[PDB]
């Protein structure tokens, strides 16, 4: 009554035997460039001014 | 003598942040399967 | 009985006022556990999904039979007549168990299967020699298919 | 019509990994033995393509080692997965032995030979591999093995003349010792389907050492799914070393090229061959270090006989185990002891404690057991 | 006839504790993320 | 066999006895054998009264370790109480033993 | 020769097994579109480019 | 040794409860650090002191290696 | 108490090359498929000392 | 112990020795002619070796 009261996805994801071995091939999508925030973001935030895109615009117009 | 150091410390943040979604999740699939075993009871009733 | 895997088996469909029990009972040795669980639960999924028009023309023929062949007898029918008038607050006559038994067909019973037995959770008793009985995670799992 | 129990293939796989009856209280410590099968399909992959890409030739080597990692497209983290990934074998391979002789899985006699087989094999193949790169340390630490194999007093002079090539170090010098490392992990593979071919006879022991036959449950789903998430969880460590910090357990002085006109500071080997090497510079002779080396690896097929206690595991043993500790803390001071230079404190404790070593074991341990026996009155 | 199956209130989930009225109704309103534990497993499992 | 400082080795056979802990899980010292083809026969040779008692303190004893749980200080299988119950019937089947081995060597 | 398949009552067992069928025949239309990064269906969607 | 097979009990019952009629971490914090202390109380008396013994050799090895070389 | 019998390795031979149960009639047609598992351990010999040189 | 001694086992060790010894003696030998051993090629000088 109280708990989460929404959809059960377990009458079709994972119950198959077939999809414990599945998602390596079916399961296998839609999280790279949700993934490269975070990634690409503070390794860029940490390191600012010392790459190369961010000192390349001095040698590049003549 | 090191010329893949930023290359390196960049790939290894690709992959701490698919550690702190996979190992959550392969952790309550095994917390799932073992509350059968985890709660049962047992007793001996020997007749008298 | 053409692998001699049980003694008997039968199935039970238990009524009460706001609740029930739907199910079966075997009896058989000790070796032979872990088998009959495995065909019995394989047949509940075949009617949730699966379930033709023949089979269900000849359970509905079975369940008439069953019917009028319970009142034969001052005593039957004076105990289908006593109980009738505390369940359903009238006696139901078999005219109105026939107009009801005439509906029912395949996409009846594949909805009203999946409804009850579908991915749910039963509830296990056992008795004797019993270390084949499986694992209730293992009984859980079989109340799924694997394609449907 | 079960097809999991019929079908010719599936029959098999099925016996041994899902319908297989283990017991209930199985700990982590057990979780290691999958962890050594996961760490040795790693290193034959990796291997592999490093293979492609290497020369055996003493003038054109320690050149064809810094290509992969400066030209070679992704060859900076295949070469360090492979130098990273046998440290992770090694931690792996020590925690399960003392497993093992902690709980008295010995008692299986014919799954515990095949074990000391298995840690022979595995221990001459990381030292043939080293030499490889042929650096300053490859080279300094295959004469100083080979001066101990020339000591043999029948056949020594005449073997080392055969795996150098016949001659010092040359073309044909590290064709033998390349030869030797592909071959031997395809030995360690067969070695170990033999291993677990033996403890299917009785199932696996239990921290308690108590047979469990009344209380087994199903393989699947309940150590499928534990030994998975110990995998993933030795990946997170593995892949820390070679993102963070690739150098952490080498050493620098195998970045310098080999050549004998010059020489190292120290002579050290990995860590994980540092216990073994504090014990050969402890005897002062070339036949009692050679004798003593192997038979620090030897002495495992004496535990069976030497057991002479009425209880099978150490759980309730609480004077044997503050002994099995003392082993454990004197593999550790072996460790140190193994890569500080020969002077007067470290050969005082390298020989003071290559005797316990031996004492512990041989002596020490079975006359504990038996006060133990007394103690419980039999 | 003289055993109870014992009480489990213990490791009960926080709603069936009180075993009065939830029959067949409150099997979803029980219910719809756990499930889905194993759903956002796959999209971790996935890349 | 002393007669005057027995006091001294009473004390350390009942300290190991607790700083073990298989009475911790409710066992007796005979469960804890080890099951060689001796001990195999002695269990063979019980009453079955003494042999449904051992594989019940057995199996809830391997349940509790799966918990990593002790039972309470209440249940704990006391020094003076612990029955030798297999003592008797192991003795005999190591003296069958002993004596085809000295007709062997006839 | 495959009159397994001739009946009046097996061609009940397809038309509630194309309804879970319709959806595996896109599971290329989501899963390789992904994997190989193909040119095909990419600007096909507003939001992923 | 397959399942029907492997023993011989009499007179015991077991009574589990399915997986979704319970919470998923029933006692974690409140439970959790009393039950480990209670196993690191036990199991330190046995494995730490080897281990101190390693450390007065090393703190002591390396005080006369570096008075070795000096006056 | 025959060890070809109940050794766990020299069960698995023994029911494979030993005691299995063969037609008597075999002709020297059946010889060829023990020939090919010959000349398959020979190129793997031979083909592991070439892959050293090339 | 006493598990291993008496007059059993070392009178099954009597007609075992020769077996022991051609047991030995095959694996004295029997070593010279797989790993080339030069030093034993020597003592009967009938067989020649390398061409
Ligand atoms: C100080 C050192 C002491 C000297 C050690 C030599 C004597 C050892 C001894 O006393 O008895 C041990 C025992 C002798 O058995 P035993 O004479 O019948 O009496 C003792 C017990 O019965 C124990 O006998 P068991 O039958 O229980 O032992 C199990 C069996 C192991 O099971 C086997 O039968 C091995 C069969 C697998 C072959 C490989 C298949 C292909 C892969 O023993 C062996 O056959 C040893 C061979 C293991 C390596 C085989 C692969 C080598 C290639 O076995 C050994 O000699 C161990 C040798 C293997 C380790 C050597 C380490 C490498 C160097
Ligand atoms: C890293 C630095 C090197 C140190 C490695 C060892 C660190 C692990 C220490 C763990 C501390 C600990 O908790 O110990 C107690 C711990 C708790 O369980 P108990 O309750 O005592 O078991 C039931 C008894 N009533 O005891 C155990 O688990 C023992 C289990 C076996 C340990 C497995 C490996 C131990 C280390 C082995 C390395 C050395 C031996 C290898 C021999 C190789 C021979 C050449
Ligand atoms: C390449 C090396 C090895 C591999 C792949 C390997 C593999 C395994 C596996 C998968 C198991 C079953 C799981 C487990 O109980 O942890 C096991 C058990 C065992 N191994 Fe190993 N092993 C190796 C080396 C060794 C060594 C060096 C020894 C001992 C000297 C050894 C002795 C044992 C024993 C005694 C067991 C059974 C323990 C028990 O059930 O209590 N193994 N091994
Ligand atoms: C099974 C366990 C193995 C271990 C413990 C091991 C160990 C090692 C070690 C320690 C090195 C030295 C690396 C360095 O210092 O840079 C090395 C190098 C090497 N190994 Fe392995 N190895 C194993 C398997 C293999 C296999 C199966 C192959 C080939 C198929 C292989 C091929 C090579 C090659 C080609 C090198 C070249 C030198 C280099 O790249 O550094 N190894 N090995
Ligand atoms: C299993 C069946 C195999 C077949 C039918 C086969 C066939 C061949 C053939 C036809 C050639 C060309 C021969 C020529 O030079 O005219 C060749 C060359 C070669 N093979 Fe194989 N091979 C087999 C296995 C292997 C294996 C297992 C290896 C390596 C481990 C290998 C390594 C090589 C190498 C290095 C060459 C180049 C050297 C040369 O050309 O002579 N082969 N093989
Ligand atoms: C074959 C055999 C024989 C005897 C004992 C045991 N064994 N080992 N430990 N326990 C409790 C046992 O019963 C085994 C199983 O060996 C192992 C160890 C890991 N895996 C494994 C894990 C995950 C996956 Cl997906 C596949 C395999 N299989
Ligand atoms: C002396 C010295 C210096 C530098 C490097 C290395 N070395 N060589 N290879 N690796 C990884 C190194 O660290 C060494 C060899 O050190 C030891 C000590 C004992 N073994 C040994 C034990 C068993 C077996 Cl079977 C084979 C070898 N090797």
């Amino acid at each position: 009554a109280a708990p989460t009261l929404t959809a059960r996805l377990y009458s079709l994801l994972f119950r198959r035997t077939s999809t414990f071995a599945l998602t390596i091939a079916v399961g296998a999508l839609f999280f790279e460039r949700a993934f490269d925030q975070g990634a690409d973001a503070i390794y860029e935030h940490i390191n600012q001014g010392k790459l190369w895109k961010h000192i390349k615009h001095k040698y590049e117009n003549k | 003598s090191e010329p893949e150091h930023d290359h390196r410390k960049r790939m290894g943040l690709k992959m701490l942040m698919m550690m702190g979604l996979l190992l959550p999740l392969v952790y309550a699939m095994k917390r799932h399967k073992w509350s059968v075993l985890k709660s049962r009871k047992l007793a001996y009733r020997p007749p008298k | 009985a053409t692998r001699k895997l049980c003694q008997s088996f039968q199935t039970f469909n238990i009524c009460y006022a706001e609740t029930g029990l739907l199910g079966a009972h075997f009896v058989c040795d000790n070796m032979s556990i872990d088998d009959m669980m495995f065909f019995l639960q394989g047949q509940w999924m075949r009617l949730c999904t699966s379930a033709t028009e023949s089979e269900v023309v000849r359970g509905k023929n079975i369940l008439r039979n069953a019917l009028v062949s319970h009142l034969d007898g001052t005593t039957p029918v004076c105990e289908d007549i006593g109980r009738s008038l505390l369940t359903y607050g009238r006696r139901i006559p078999l005219a109105e168990w026939e107009s009801r038994i005439a509906e029912v067909d395949a996409s009846v019973v594949r909805e009203v299967c999946s409804k009850y037995f579908y991915d749910q959770c039963p509830a296990v008793a056992g008795l004797g020699p019993i270390e084949q009985l499986p694992d209730y995670n293992r009984i859980r799992s079989g109340m799924f298919w694997l394609r449907f | 019509t079960n097809i999991r129990k019929s079908h010719p293939l599936m029959k098999i796989i099925n016996n041994a990994f899902i319908d297989l009856p283990a017991p209930s209280n199985i700990s982590s410590w057990w979780n290691f033995g999958s962890l050594l099968g996961i760490c040795l399909i790693l290193q034959i992959l990796t291997g592999l393509f490093l293979a492609m890409h290497y020369t055996s030739d003493t003038t054109t080597a320690f050149s064809s080692v810094t290509h992969i990692c400066r030209d070679v497209n992704y060859g900076w983290v295949i070469r360090y997965l492979h130098a990273n990934g046998a440290s992770m074998f090694f931690i792996c391979l020590f925690i399960h032995v003392g497993r093992g002789l902690y709980y008295g899985s010995y008692m299986f006699l014919e799954t515990w030979n095949i074990g000391v087989v298995l840690l022979f094999t595995v221990m001459a193949t990381a030292f043939m591999g080293y030499v490889l790169p042929w650096g300053q340390m490859s080279f300094w630490g295959a004469t100083v093995i080979t001066n101990l194999l020339s000591a043999i007093p029948y056949i020594g002079t005449d073997l080392v003349e055969w795996i150098w090539g016949g001659f010092s170090v040359d073309k044909a010098t590290l064709t033998r010792f390349f030869a030797f490392h592909f071959i031997l992990p395809f030995i360690i593979t067969a070695l170990a389907a033999v291993h677990l071919l033996f403890l299917h006879e009785t199932g696996s022991n239990n921290p308690t050492g108590i047979s469990s036959d009344m209380d087994k449950i199903p393989f699947h789903p309940y150590y499928t799914i534990k030994d998975i998430l110990g995998a993933l969880f030795m990946m997170l460590i593995l892949l820390i070393l070679v993102l963070f910090s690739p150098d952490l357990l080498g050493d620098p002085d195998n970045y310098t090229p080999a050549n004998p006109l010059n020489t190292p500071p120290h002579i050290k080997p990995e860590w994980y061959f540092l216990f073994a090497y504090a014990i050969l510079r402890s005897i002062p002779n070339k036949l009692g270090g050679v004798l003593a080396l192997v038979a620090s690896i030897l002495i495992l097929i004496l535990m069976p006989m030497l057991h002479t206690s009425k209880q099978r595991s150490m759980m309730f043993r609480p004077l044997s185990q503050c002994l099995f500790w003392m082993l454990v803390a004197d593999l550790i001071t072996l460790t140190w002891i193994g890569g500080q230079p020969v002077e007067h404190p470290f050969i005082i404790i390298g020989q003071l404690a290559s005797i316990l070593y031996f004492l512990i074991i041989l002596v020490l341990m079975p006359i504990t057991s038996i006060i133990e026996n007394n103690l419980l009155k039999w | 006839t003289d055993i109870r199956v014992p009480d489990f209130s213990d490791y009960r989930r926080a709603e069936v504790l009180d075993s009065t009225k939830s029959s067949k109704e409150s099997s979803d309103a029980r219910k719809g993320f756990s499930y889905l534990i194993t759903a956002t497993t796959t999209v971790g499992v996935a890349y | 066999a002393v007669a005057a400082s027995s006091k001294w080795l009473e004390g350390i056979r009942k300290w190991y006895y607790n700083a073990a802990g298989f009475n911790k899980l409710g066992l007796m010292r005979d469960d804890t054998i080890y099951e060689d083809d001796d001990v195999k026969e002695a269990i063979r040779r019980l009453p079955e009264n003494l042999y449904n008692d051992r594989v019940f303190r057995i199996k809830r004893a391997l349940d509790l370790t799966m918990r990593q749980q002790i039972l309470p200080k209440e249940q704990w299988t006391k020094y003076e109480e612990d029955k030798f119950y297999l003592e008797p019937y192991l003795k005999e089947v190591i003296r069958e033993r002993k004596e085809r081995e000295e007709w062997a060597k006839k | 020769m495959l009159s397994r398949f001739l009946g009046p009552r097996y061609r009940e067992l397809a038309r509630n097994w194309i309804p879970t069928a319709s959806m595996w025949g896109a599971v290329g239309a989501v899963g390789l579109v992904w994997a190989t990064d193909w040119r095909l269906i990419l600007d096909w969607v507003p939001y992923i480019n | 040794r397959e399942f029907g097979h492997l023993t011989r009990m009499r007179h015991v019952i077991t009574y589990s409860l399915s997986p979704f009629e319970q919470r998923a971490f029933p006692h974690y914090f409140t439970k959790g650090i009393p039950n480990v202390l209670r196993r690191t109380r036990a199991c330190i008396l046995r494995v730490a002191p080897p281990f101190v013994v390693f450390y007065l050799v090393y703190t002591w090895g390396t005080q006369e290696f570096e008075k070795s070389k000096r006056k």
